[PDB]
């Protein structure tokens, strides 16, 4: 054990030097808390002013607790460190009635770290006003939040549920950085005792009391849907011819004009139309192509996953992931009933829009936020409960396609 | 003899690949090389250099100054090629305290600790990339060799390591003196404790032990510096604070300095104006630019508004903490944050963004997240805001908005000019209002284009235009509707480039043509705004093409 798992960054590559950025009063005094731990169980140690690596720690609360828990962002050292080459997603994850998340990171601390590296892990708990210089500090152990963390403890953590799945070989386990996502094909009953079994199996090689349980969707890309009326209004068919044209971008043989020929004239737009037998069939083709998902549409995991978000109004928002536009992989519609706080809801989603995302190729997506990078900047971390972040940027035109994907 | 305890070095590399310096001693006169001789002479007394004798190939040269008048001389050394090859170290004075952010104490004492920059050792593996060589009196002798064994003056690596030692010692005092309060700049020392003037007088002095401990020489006499404490261009006081007043042809100087300069008042000084000379500014490096007897009018209540002195107060945890914001006009916001009324912590001003078009609303959201983070960093705490903005007029706002956005805890405070919405579009077509049909395109060549309409009650329009693009015309076509049309008005574009403007609201736009848009929304009832695919031939889809 004693032996620590040699480590370097990628080719011609210095350490991560990030700005940490003003923390309140309270969040300061909870790592000071948790950092005093953290040096007497020699999981971090002090450094002097020869250490000019720097990388951003903040603090959260997780789900359902009130104690205080530490995050680095651990994202521009995890882009510097070395491929880590040295785990086929399972597909069988995605498909199970039920999985739940489980915490597992409370361990990777006891393994030791390569003298070399801990350079690299260096943080400053900062100080208001700048009264006093940070308290800076390196990581002596393998920290959460590190892309390392998980790869170095990947044989070590086969060897702990070994026992487990030999049981049971039904039940998909995976991993992701500091999360353990455990599925079943079983009931809800038998997953949730097939879960607590798993939790002090843990314990006897050991937040592991925390979970979560998450069911698969019924539509990875939910269908198009044109409406049914009885009579349509003008303003009714140019929105129904919109959003064909828009659909003949995802869907060619979408043909709309035999609709188009029923507006030619400059008619008022609460008049209703009747429709002709010709463009009644016309909107019955294209709804028939609308039924079938979009055709030839490939995940490419050497390529990179897009999300976008649209606020809907009344806590709805509408999310698609995509690696190519217009061939999306996944599509969603997360609700509500905050309603206060719209960057709370927002948050969330880029969160639960995350951990689908790895739940179903095990990596997370780019997001583009319809927020003002200064506003999410703010407050995002208040909100913030996952040990993982994605990276993120800013959409700032509105787009007309908000409406069309409700 | 007591034993001071050591100080530990810091492990001190230079840059990869970088093996060191060599630079040539330069040709002195003889007066510079006898009074430098006496220096090092008494400086290899103290034990700050030693000599080195024909193994060191690393050079940094030693020139001298004499201490103006005084007729006694200074050594500088000019590492500067040994600094372009030193490591990196971490810098943590990358800010300044903000007064505004003291607490204010019954008792405050200012210990300089600049003199222990040599008490501090040198990593003696490192001693050597930083040797002098003093020229020999007509070059007819050897000359003499030397090192530093502590941080020397001009090293980059003197500052950052100084800062971490003096901050591991003192750690213990501070931990076993809870009644006081202590902070450390860059080689000065702040002790604060609300505690009788004789308590807190001899805490002082066992600090001073305390650093004699490890041999650091402060001073006990004549240290007071007793408040003003003339500080980093501020005025301190026991129970106010401010900033020390600091200073045909108007040069660009007078312009590319002016700005920070009129900024740093605007801390305490509030209504200090500042952006028409930024205009100034332009893209320029000399010139006497123009006044435009309109930047002169800011300075009417400028340089009128640093006559009355402003104070601001120190920090009270107990009470509360507050900031309210005007509105100024031409994109300027000015905010006060403060615990109890002209009592004032500090004051500021918000700068627009460069937006083609932008509103309020915005501008005012965006000087709230600025106030919240400089006040988290002063405080640690976000304050409670007063904003001119009625509660109906933000929810409004936020929930229409196709954007994301949010407000801490705030309130509404009643002083004019308020911030309003000033128009807005209706969600579904109006029954009963007239329905235009607009279009307009040009000619890429000719610049020439129209725009126009037509409508259900078989109104129609058709204007040509001179010097024109698409964009152009397909928002002149907009405005001819909201011209011709009454009170109530469902209006059909095919432009995406229309809307995109319109659904992102603006209230004031760099393109005039976007302000009659505004200027006529402000005067309707209700506003319809509806899009289309061009080319589908769709309803009145034009006429404004020939
Ligand atoms: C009653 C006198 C008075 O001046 N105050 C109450 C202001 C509060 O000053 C302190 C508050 C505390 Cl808690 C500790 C140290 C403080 O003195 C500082 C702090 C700094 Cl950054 C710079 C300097 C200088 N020069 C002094």
């Amino acid at each position: 054990p004693i032996e620590t798992v040699p480590v370097k960054l990628k080719p011609g590559m210095d350490g991560p030097k990030v700005k940490q950025w003003p923390l309140t009063e309270e969040k300061i005094k909870a790592l000071v808390e948790i950092c005093t731990e953290m040096e007497k169980e020699g999981k971090i140690s002090k450094i002097g002013p020869e250490n000019p690596y720097n990388t951003p720690v903040f603090a959260i609360k997780k789900k359902d607790s009130t104690k205080w828990r530490k995050l680095v962002d651990f994202r521009e050292l995890n882009k510097r460190t070395q491929d880590f080459w040295e785990i086929p997603h399972p597909a069988g994850l995605k498909k199970k009635k039920s999985v739940t998340v489980l915490d597992v990171g409370d361990a990777y601390f006891s393994v030791p770290l390569d003298e070399d590296f801990r350079k690299y892990t260096a943080f400053t708990i900062p100080s208001i006003n700048n009264e006093t210089p940070g308290i800076r500090y390196q990581y002596n152990v393998l920290p959460q939040g590190w892309k390392g963390s998980p790869a170095i403890f990947q044989s070590s953590m086969t060897k702990i549920l070994e026992p487990f799945k030999k049981q049971n070989p039904d039940i998909v386990i995976y991993q992701y950085m500091d999360d353990l996502y455990v599925g079943s094909d079983l009931e809800i009953g038998q997953h949730r005792t097939k879960i607590e079994e798993l939790r002090q199996h843990l314990l006897r090689w050991g937040f592991l009391w925390m979970g979560y349980e998450l069911h698969p969707d019924k539509w990875t890309v939910q269908p198009i849907v044109l409406p049914e009326k009885d009579s349509w209004t003008v303003n009714d068919i140019q929105k129904l011819v919109g959003k064909l044209n828009w659909a003949s971008q995802i869907y060619p043989g979408i043909k709309v004009r035999q609709l188009s020929k029923l507006l030619r004239g400059t008619k008022a737009l609460t008049e209703v139309i009747p429709l002709t037998e010709e463009a009644e069939l016309e909107l019955a083709e294209n709804r028939e192509i609308l039924k079938e998902p979009v055709h030839g549409v490939y995940y490419d995991p050497s390529k990179d996953l897009i999300a976008e978000i649209q606020k809907q109004g009344q806590g709805q928002w509408t999310y698609q992931i995509y690696q190519e536009p217009f061939k999306n992989l996944k599509t969603g519609k997360y609700a509500r009933m905050a309603h206060t706080n719209d960057v709370k809801q927002l948050t969330e989603a880029v969160q639960k829009i995350t951990t689908e995302s790895i739940v179903i190729w095990g990596k997370t997506p780019k997001f583009k936020l319809p927020i003002q990078k200064e506003t999410w900047e703010t407050w995002w971390t208040e909100y913030w409960q996952a040990t993982w972040i994605p990276e993120w940027e800013f959409v700032n035109t509105p787009p007309l396609v908000k409406l069309w994907y409700q | 003899m007591v034993p001071i305890s050591p100080i530990e070095t810091v492990p001190v590399k230079l840059k990869p690949g970088m093996d060191g310096p060599k630079v040539k001693q330069w040709p002195l006169t003889e007066e510079k090389i006898k009074a430098l001789v006496e220096i090092c002479t008494e400086m290899e007394k103290e034990g700050k250099i030693s000599k080195i004798g024909p193994e060191n190939p690393y050079n940094t040269p030693v020139f001298a100054i004499k201490k103006k008048d005084s007729t006694k001389w200074r050594k500088l050394v000019d590492f500067r090629e040994l600094n372009k090859r030193t490591q990196d170290f971490w810098e943590v004075q990358l800010g300044i305290p903000h007064p505004a952010g003291l607490k204010k104490k019954k008792s405050v004492t200012v210990l300089d600790v600049g003199d222990a920059y040599f008490s501090v050792p040198l990593d003696e593996d490192f001693r050597k990339y930083t040797a002098f060589t003093i020229p020999s009196i007509n070059n007819e002798t050897p000359g003499i060799r030397y090192q530093y064994n502590v941080l020397p003056q001009g090293w980059k690596g003197s500052p950052a390591i100084f800062q971490s030692s003096m901050t591991k010692i003192l750690e213990p005092f501070a931990a076993q003196n809870p009644d006081i309060v202590i902070y450390q700049y860059m080689d000065d020392l702040y002790v604060g404790s609300d505690l009788e003037i004789g308590q807190h007088r001899t805490k002082i002095e066992e600090l001073r032990q305390h650093l004699l401990r490890w041999g650091l020489t402060t001073p006990d006499k004549k240290h007071q510096k007793e408040p003003p404490f003339l500080w980093m261009g501020y005025e301190l006081h026991p129970d106010k604070w401010t900033v020390q007043p600091i200073v045909d042809s108007w040069t660009v100087n007078d312009i590319q300095k002016l700005v920070g300069k009129l900024n740093w008042a605007s801390q305490i000084y509030p209504g200090i104006k500042v952006r028409q000379l930024s205009k100034l500014l332009r893209g320029t490096l000399t010139e006497v630019i123009p006044l435009t007897e309109e930047a002169e009018l800011e300075l009417a209540e400028n340089r009128e508004i640093l006559k009355e002195p402003v104070h601001g107060v120190y920090y009270d945890p107990s009470k509360d903490l507050i900031a309210e914001i005007q509105k100024q006009g031409q994109g300027q916001w000015t905010y006060q944050i403060y615990q109890e009324p002209f009592k004032n912590l500090k004051t500021g001003k918000y700068a627009r963004m460069r937006g083609a078009h932008t509103n309020d609303v915005k501008q005012l959201t965006e000087a709230v997240q600025k106030i919240t983070t400089e006040s988290i960093v002063i405080w640690g705490k976000t304050p409670k805001f007063k904003l001119p903005i009625q509660k109906e007029t933000w929810e409004t706002w936020w929930t229409e908005y196709w954007q994301a956005t949010w407000i801490p805890e705030w309130e509404f405070v009643n002083t004019p000019p308020l911030v309003k919405l000033w128009y807005q579009l209706e969600k579904e077509p109006i029954v009963g209002a007239e329905t235009f049909y607009v279009d307009g395109a040009a000619n890429r060549e000719t610049k020439l284009g129209k725009a126009g309409y037509v409508t259900n009650k078989g109104r129609q329009k058709v204007v040509p235009l001179t010097n024109t693009t698409n964009q152009k015309t397909e928002l002149q076509a907009i405005y001819l509707a909201l011209q011709d049309s009454g009170l109530e008005v469902n209006i059909v574009t095919d432009s995406q480039y229309a809307l995109g403007i319109i659904q992102a609201q603006p209230d004031k736009s760099e393109s005039e043509l976007v302000n009659q848009i505004i200027e006529q929304l402000i005067k309707k009832e209700k506003v319809y705004l509806a899009w289309v695919p061009a080319h589908k031939g769709i309803g009145g889809n034009e006429d404004k093409l020939v």
